[PDB]
């Protein structure tokens, strides 16, 4: 797979639905900013927990 | 083109307006005559922009079709990428 | 250095050094003078393993050299091979050659 | 997407847009300008032509 | 090549896939028609691999054949082991 630091998603050069996907995984890193995955639903997972 | 016949401003004027690099607006006027005015202003720019987009016409022997820049499907996507441009090169054909 | 057979046999690959120092920045270096940016995922393997094309240049020109400096039109990394579909206009968002 | 007419509006960027924009405009700008910068609206009818 | 006859995608498609300069995948598609689909992707595979494996032919008029990459026997090795290249030389045969 891969690892990655911080990039650009509000968004104007790169895709979705071909070659990437979340993971939060193997514990000693702290990543606040992958806010951008998988749509059609509520408001649930960024301002409830 | 004919007949409207040519923008003298006046308030006729005519929508295209198929000139370029016009040293005509200033130029003399001199000044605008006794009419109402309001658009005028709109009918001016709406044609001026076209008279530069059409004024390109050529320079397309030097371009370069545009691309998606951005993109979306792209009816295949399923065996072949879809991404586009940011336009930081130069198009010039020499 | 291999030739055919059926199962070529058990003993250590590399073995017991390269195991504790390289994988020894896993404990050692990055997310805290960082304050933590490196973010890890596994993959599924298709936009590099089924799709990465397009085939258009002429040869590197016939039978001479290859220095560096960047200027003007004839080329692959030139949009004479770059609108979108290959690897090329794809490629230069930034400032460089091939 | 299709701009269209029946398609409703969606945010261009996720919520972190609001947080970052607010922090910038309300801390970094006043910290540098020190109450000299002023906010104004434009005259498009006098600009576009 | 003939007849299969030409990959239009469609889901025929054909195994090689012996073209260069394919403005074809896209191109229009437009889109893929009413067929089941799945492979496709792999018949696309073994053929697109041929699509430049065969398309080499030339660019061996500049090469530069390979090396042993590395060395071990190397059927003599008794007065003569080797090492295979790393050749920063800028290879063109000129």
């Amino acid at each position: 797979g891969l690892i990655m630091m911080a990039y650009q998603a509000y968004d104007e050069t790169i895709a979705t639905g071909t070659f990437f996907y979340p993971v939060p995984v193997n514990p000693l890193f702290a990543c606040p900013e992958h806010l951008a995955s998988l749509r059609g639903m509520t408001n649930a997972r960024r301002v409830l927990a | 083109s004919n007949p409207t016949t040519f923008s003298v401003e006046a308030i006729a004027a005519y929508t295209p307006v198929a000139l370029i690099r016009l040293l005509n607006a200033s130029g003399p006027l001199q000044p605008g005559h006794r009419v109402d005015i309001a658009d005028a202003r709109s009918i001016y720019t709406v044609g001026a922009a076209a008279s530069a987009a059409r004024a390109r016409a050529n320079h397309n022997a030097n371009t370069i079709r545009r691309t998606a820049m951005f993109a979306e499907t792209d009816p295949m996507t399923w065996l072949r990428p879809t991404v586009g441009l940011r336009r930081t090169f130069n198009p010039r054909i020499i | 250095r291999g030739d055919t057979g059926q199962a070529i046999p058990i003993t250590p690959h590399h073995d017991r050094e390269w195991g504790i120092l390289s994988k020894i920045y896993y404990y050692i270096v990055i997310p805290a003078f960082s304050r933590g940016s490196c973010c890890t995922m596994g993959v599924r393997y298709d936009r590099l393993y089924p799709a990465l094309q397009a085939v258009i240049v002429p040869e590197i020109p016939a039978d001479e050299e290859a220095p560096t400096t960047p200027e003007d039109p004839r080329h692959p990394l030139h949009a004479h091979q770059l609108v979108p579909n290959s690897l090329n206009v794809y490629f230069h968002n930034a400032h460089l050659t091939v | 997407g299709d701009t269209g007419q029946a398609i409703p509006i969606t945010p261009h960027h996720d919520r972190e847009w609001g947080i970052l924009s607010k922090i910038y405009y309300y801390i970094v700008i006043p910290a540098f300008s020190r109450g000299s910068c002023c906010t104004m609206g434009v005259r498009y009818d006098r600009l576009y032509p």
